[PDB]
C-alpha cells in the first residue's frame, strides 16, 4: 500500500514496459485477466506496490502508456497481458516525433502532455500512500526522450515530494543507424540529471555486446535484448515487490544509493546471463553489466546486490565479504559499509538462483564520454541541427545540455580521485 | 535553617521550570527553522520548474514567430 | 506504584518489544488473551507485576506500554499476531510513510504529524498510574524513526513529564544486519539530542548479539528474531527487579544511584551469562561461580569493547533463580584475586549485587536453554566509550565529503546540526577520558 505509478512513453519504453509486466505477473502469479493463480503467500504480500485492486479479484498494473505515434499500443493490446492493462490508461497522439526530442519536448509532447497528466493524478489520487514513479523510456528517440522528459519536470512540479525514478535506454550505433540520437541523448540526460532522484542506466551497447560476445547471439533483435532488461528490471525491483528481512521502496533507495544529488546514474548488472562463489565473481566482471562500463576503471560509490532463489545466506555473507576484501581498492573508503546484500526466496522464471547488481560507479563516465563524443562530432559542424532549431530551440540550450553533461562526467572524477586521508 | 530549607527546595523548583522552559523554547526554534528551511528548499524547486514552463513559452513563441 | 510505562519506537524497537511483553508474559504466567489464573484481585491490585500491567474489571492485564512507527507493517503483526489482544489498539500507533531511513524525516517532516497523538496515548497510560516511576524508551540508533522520532518524543517528554525518569534500550547497529548506510549519521544525532533528556542508556549492540548467537547457540546466520529472543532475556534481567519482589531483590533505581556518577556518563555495559543451547546444557549444571565468572568474559559483553583495557566506575550483578549470597561472595572473592579489574580512585571497589529468586525462562522453539540460575552483569566502565570512537570515525569518514547530508538538508536540517551533534560527541569521548585519569 505504498504505491508506485509506472509510466511507459515511446516505443522503447513501451516495449520493455510491457515486458516489465509480463515477468513481474508471471512472478506475482498474475493472469493476462487479471486472477491470482499463484501457490506462495509472499506473491500478494505486497502486490498493493504495482497493481490496483478492483473486485472480483482482479489486479490491474498501475500502469500508463504513451506515444506520439498510435501504432506501438496495438501490439501492447494484441500482445500477451493487453488484456490486464486499463484501456483508459491508453494515452495515443497522431503524428509521432520522428526521432525529434524538440518535437516531444517542446511541440507535439507539450499538446498531449496535459491528457496523461489526467490520467497520473486519477492513479496518483486513489494512491494511500504514493511512494512515486518509474518512467521506462529510451533516450534515443523523440517520444520517450523528448515528451518523457517534459512528463518528469510537469510530474515534479506537482509531486515534487515524490520520488523520480526511471529505466532509461542509452543509444548505441551497433543497434540504431539514426544519426541523430547522439543529440536526443544529451538533451534528455540534462534534464536526468536536474530531474529524476534515481536513474537505471540501460545501455544498448553493453545489451548488444552481451548478446553478441556471451549469449553467442549472431544477430540480435530487440527481444533478444529486452530479455536482458527484463531480467534486470525483475532483479533490481524485487525488494520493491516482496516482504524480506529488507523491506524497500524508492526513497529507501534513493537516500542508501545516492551520496550526493547529482550522481544518481546506476550500472545494473545480472548473473549468470553457478556456485554461490561463481555468482558473485560474475556479477562484478564488467562482461555481465548492462552498461558499457569497466567497473576497475572506477570506484563504487555504492551498491545494491539481490541475490534470488534457495542458498546459503551464510555462504553469500561471506562470499559478499570476501569479494569487497579482495576488490578493496574499487570501492571508496570514505562511505563505511557502502555494499548492501538482500536476499529473496522466490526464484525468477526458469532459474534456480540469479545475482542482482545495482551499482553507483565512477565508471559510468565512461558511458557518458562516450555519448559525449559522438555528440561533439556533430555539433561542432553542425549538422541535423534545422531539425532542432527550426522547432524554436536556441543554440545555447545545446552547448548548456553538453557542459552539464561534461560537469556531471568531472564530478564523477573527482570522487573518484577523493581519499578519506 | 528554616529559611535555608525554604531556599533550597524553591531552587530545586526553579531549575526544573528553567529546565521544561529551555527544552520547550528549543524544540520550538528548531521546529521553526526546519520548516522555514524545508519551504524555502521546496520554493526553490518550484522556481526552478517555473523557469522550465517560461523558456517553454519562448521556444514555442520563436517557431511561430519564424513567420 | 511504582509503574513504569514502556514505549517502542520503530521496527527495531517494536520487534523487541514483542519479545519481551511474550516473555514477561510466560515469566508472569499470563496468557495471550490477557488472563491470569493465580491473580486473585480482579480488575486491580499493586502486586509487583503491576509496575509493568495495568488490569481490567474483565481479568485481562495489559501492558503499560505504547507502540509506535512512522509506517504500518511492522505494528500490523502484532495487531494480528499471537499477542494481539494483550493490547487495546489504542496502544498500537501507526502513520502512513516512515521515515525512510532519514533523522530529519523522523523528527521532522514525518514526526511532526503524529507526535501530538503519541503524547495523547502516553498521557491516557499515565493518567491510570497511581504514582508513575517513568518511561523506558526502545529504539534503534539507525532507523529513521528509530532515530528522529524517538529523539522528538524524548524532548516532549522532558517538557510534559520533568524530570521523571526516562531509561533507554538502544540498538546500536552492526553492518551484518543494517538497513542503511546513513546509520553513523542518524545515531550521532540521536544521540546528541537525547542525551541531556535520558537518565540512563543501555546499548545493545547488534555484532556483539550476532556473535553470540553464532558462537554460543551455534545459528549460522541469525536473524532479528534469534537477536531478540536474546536481548529479551537480557531486559527482562534488567527488569526482573520491577517485576517481582523478594527479600535479596535491589530496584534498579538503586543501581542506577552507583552507575551514573554524572548526568552524561549514564552508560551502563551489560554482560549475561549463561547463554548456552540445550545440547550443551544437557547434564552440564553451570554453577554460581561459573556464571559470574562468564560476566568477565568479553565474548558475554552486549557491546563490543575491552574492559581489561578501561577503569570501572561501577560494578552491579542482578542474579536471577537458584543463587544465594553465600556463593556470590566465594565467586566474587575469586575473581577479585584473578581478573583485571582496576577501578577508578575516586570510586569504592564493593559489587553490588541482587537476587530475584524466579528462574529464567524461555520462550518456545527457542535456541537457548532453560537454565536454574543466570546473571546480568552491569558495569560502569570507561570502555564503552570506543563504541562512541568506533561510530564517530564511521561519521567523519562521510562527514568530511558531506555524502548524504543533501537528504537531510533537504528536509529543513542545516550542516550545523551535524557539526553541533559531533562536537557534543567528541565531548562525550573527552568525558570518558577525563573520568578515568587519576585524581591530583
Ligand atoms: N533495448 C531496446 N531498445 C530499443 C527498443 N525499441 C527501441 N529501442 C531504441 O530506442 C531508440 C529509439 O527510440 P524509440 O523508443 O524507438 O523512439 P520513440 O521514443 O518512440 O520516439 P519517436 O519514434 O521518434 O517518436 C533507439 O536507440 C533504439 O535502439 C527495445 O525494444 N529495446
Ligand atoms: N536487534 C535488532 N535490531 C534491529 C531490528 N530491526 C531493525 N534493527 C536494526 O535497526 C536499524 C534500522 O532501524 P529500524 O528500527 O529498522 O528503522 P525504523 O526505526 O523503523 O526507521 P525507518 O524504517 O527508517 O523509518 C539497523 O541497525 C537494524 O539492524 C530487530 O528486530 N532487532
Ligand atoms: C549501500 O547501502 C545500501 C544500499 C541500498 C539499500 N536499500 C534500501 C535497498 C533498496 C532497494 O530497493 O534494493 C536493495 C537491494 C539490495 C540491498 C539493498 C537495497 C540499503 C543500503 O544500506
Ligand atoms: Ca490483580
Ligand atoms: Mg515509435
Ligand atoms: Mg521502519
Amino acid at each position: 500500500m505504498r504505491e508506485i505509478v509506472h509510466i511507459q512513453a515511446g516505443q522503447c519504453g513501451n516495449q520493455i514496459g510491457a515486458k516489465f509486466w509480463e515477468v513481474i505477473s508471471d512472478e506475482h502469479g498474475i493472469d493476462p485477466t487479471g486472477s491470482y493463480h499463484g501457490d506462495s503467500d509472499l506473491q500478494l504480500e505486497r502486490i498493493n506496490v504495482y497493481y490496483n485492486e478492483a473486485t472480483g479479484n482482479k489486479y490491474v498494473p498501475r500502469a500508463i502508456l504513451v506515444d506520439l505515434e498510435p501504432g506501438t499500443m496495438d501490439s501492447v493490446r494484441s500482445g500477451p497481458f493487453g488484456q490486464i492493462f486499463r484501456p483508459d490508461n491508453f494515452v495515443f497522439g497522431q503524428s509521432g516525433a520522428g526521432n525529434n526530442w524538440a518535437k516531444g519536448h517542446y511541440t507535439e509532447g507539450a499538446e498531449l502532455v496535459d491528457s496523461v497528466l489526467d490520467v497520473v493524478r486519477k492513479e496518483s489520487e486513489s494512491c494511500d500512500c504514493l511512494q512515486g514513479f518509474q518512467l521506462t523510456h529510451s533516450l534515443g528517440g523523440g517520444t520517450g526522450s523528448g515528451m518523457g522528459t517534459l512528463l518528469i519536470s510537469k510530474i515534479r512540479e506537482e509531486y515534487p515530494d515524490r520520488i523520480m525514478n526511471t529505466f532509461s535506454v542509452m543509444p548505441s550505433p551497433k543497434v540504431s543507424d539514426t544519426v541523430v540520437e547522439p543529440y536526443n541523448a544529451t538533451l534528455s540526460v540534462h534534464q536526468l540529471v536536474e530531474n529524476t532522484d534515481e536513474t537505471y542506466c540501460i545501455d544498448n551497447e553493453a545489451l548488444y555486446d552481451i548478446c553478441f560476445r556471451t549469449l553467442k547471439l549472431t544477430t540480435p533483435t530487440y527481444g533478444d535484448l529486452n530479455h536482458l532488461v527484463s531480467a534486470t528490471m525483475s532483479g533490481v525491483t524485487t525488494c520493491l515487490r516482496f516482504p524480506g528481512q529488507l523491506n524497500a521502496d524508492l526513497r529507501k533507495l534513493a537516500v542508501n544509493m545516492v551520496p550526493f544529488p547529482r550522481l544518481h546514474f546506476f550500472m545494473p548488472g545480472f548473473a549468470p546471463l553457478l556456485t554461490v562463489p561463481e555468482l558473485t565473481q560474475q556479477m562484478f566482471d564488467s562482461k555481465n553489466m548492462m552498461a558499457a562500463c569497466d567497473p576497475r576503471h572506477g570506484r563504487y560509490l555504492t551498491v545494491a546486490a539481490i541475490f534470488r532463489g534457495r542458498m546459503s545466506m551464510k555462504e553469500v555473507d561471506e562470499q559478499m565479504l570476501n569479494v569487497q576484501n579482495k576488490n578493496s581498492s574499487y570501492f571508496v573508503e570514505w562511505i563505511p559499509n557502502n555494499v548492501k546484500t538482500a536476499v529473496c526466496d522466490i526464484p525468477p522464471r526458469g532459474l534456480k538462483m540469479s545475482a542482482t547488481f545495482i551499482g553507483n560507479s565512477t565508471a559510468i563516465q565512461e558511458l557518458f564520454k562516450r555519448i559525449s563524443e559522438q555528440f561533439t562530432a556533430m555539433f561542432r559542424r553542425k549538422a541535423f541541427l534545422h531539425w532542432y532549431t527550426g522547432e524554436g530551440m536556441d543554440e545555447m540550450e545545446f552547448t548548456e545540455a553538453e557542459s552539464n553533461m561534461n560537469d556531471l562526467v568531472s564530478e564523477y572524477q573527482q570522487y573518484q580521485d577523493a581519499t578519506a586521508d | 535553617k528554616r529559611e535555608h530549607e525554604r531556599e533550597v527546595i524553591q531552587k530545586a523548583i526553579e531549575e526544573n521550570n528553567n529546565f521544561i522552559k529551555m527544552a520547550k523554547e528549543k524544540l520550538a526554534q528548531k521546529m521553526e527553522s526546519n520548516k522555514e528551511n524545508r519551504e524555502a528548499h521546496l520554493a526553490a524547486m518550484l522556481e526552478r520548474l517555473q523557469e522550465k514552463d517560461k523558456h517553454a513559452e519562448e521556444v514555442r513563441k520563436n517557431k511561430e514567430l519564424k513567420e | 506504584m511504582r509503574e513504569c510505562i514502556s514505549i517502542h519506537v520503530g521496527q527495531a524497537g517494536v520487534q523487541i518489544g514483542n519479545a519481551c511483553w511474550e516473555l514477561y508474559c510466560l515469566e508472569h504466567g499470563i496468557q495471550p488473551d490477557g488472563q491470569m489464573p493465580s491473580d486473585k484481585t480482579i480488575g486491580g491490585g499493586d502486586d509487583s507485576f503491576n509496575t509493568f500491567f495495568s488490569e481490567t474489571g474483565a481479568g485481562k492485564h495489559v501492558p503499560r506500554a505504547v507502540f509506535v512507527d512512522l509506517e504500518p507493517t511492522v505494528i500490523d503483526e502484532v495487531r494480528t499476531g499471537t499477542y494481539r489482544q494483550l493490547f487495546h489498539p489504542e496502544q498500537l500507533i501507526t502513520g502512513k510513510e516512515d521515515a525512510a531511513n532519514n533523522y530529519a524525516r523522523g523528527h521532522y517532516t514525518i514526526g511532526k504529524e503524529i507526535i501530538d497523538l503519541v503524547l495523547d496515548r502516553i498521557r491516557k497510560l499515565a493518567d491510570q498510574c497511581t504514582g508513575l516511576q517513568g518511561f523506558l524508551v526502545f529504539h534503534s540508533f539507525g532507523g529513521g524513526t528509530g532515530s528522529g522520532f524517538t529523539s522528538l518524543l524524548m524532548e516532549r517528554l522532558s517538557v510534559d513529564y520533568g524530570k521523571k525518569s526516562k531509561l533507554e534500550f538502544s540498538i546500536y547497529p552492526a553492518p551484518q544486519v543494517s538497513t542503511a548506510v546513513v546509520e553513523p549519521y542518524n545515531s550521532i544525532l540521536t544521540t546528541h539530542t537525547t542525551l541531556e533528556h535520558s537518565d540512563c542508556a543501555f546499548m545493545v549492540d547488534n555484532e556483539a548479539i550476532y556473535d553470540i548467537c553464532r558462537r554460543n547457540l551455534d545459528i549460522e546466520r541469525p536473524t532479528y528474531t534469534n537477536l531478540n529472543r536474546l536481548i529479551s532475556q537480557i531486559v527482562s534481567s534488567i527488569t526482573a527487579s520491577l517485576r517481582f519482589d523478594g527479600a535479596l531483590n535491589v530496584d534498579l533505581t538503586e543501581f542506577q544511584t552507583n552507575l551514573v556518577p554524572y548526568p552524561r556518563i549514564h552508560f551502563p555495559l551489560a554482560t549475561y551469562a549463561p547463554v548456552i543451547s540445550a545440547e550443551k546444557a544437557y547434564h552440564e549444571q553451570l554453577s554460581v561461580a561459573e556464571i559470574t565468572n562468564a560476566c568477565f568474559e568479553p565474548a558475554n559483553q552486549m557491546v563490543k569493547c575491552d574492559p581489561r583495557h578501561g577503569k570501572y566506575m561501577a560494578c552491579c550483578l542482578l542474579y536471577r533463580g537458584d543463587v544465594v549470597p553465600k556463593d556470590v561472595n566465594a565467586a566474587i572473592a575469586t575473581i577479585k584475586t584473578k581478573r583485571s579489574i582496576q577501578f577508578v580512585d575516586w570510586c569504592p571497589t564493593g559489587f553490588k549485587v541482587g537476587i530475584n529468586y524466579q528462574p529464567p525462562t524461555v520462550v518456545p522453539g527457542g535456541d537457548l536453554a532453560k537454565v536454574q540460575r543466570a546473571v546480568c552483569m552491569l558495569s560502569n566502565t570507561t570502555a564503552i566509550a570506543e563504541a562512541w570512537a568506533r561510530l564517530d570515525h564511521k561519521f567523519d569518514l562521510m562527514y568530511a565529503k558531506r555524502a548524504f547530508v543533501h537528504w537531510y538538508v533537504g528536509e529543513g536540517m542545516e550542516e550545523g546540526e551535524f557539526s553541533e551533534a559531533r562536537e557534543d560527541m567528541a565531548a562525550l569521548e573527552k568525558d570518558y577520558e577525563e573520568v578515568g585519569v587519576d585524581s591530583v
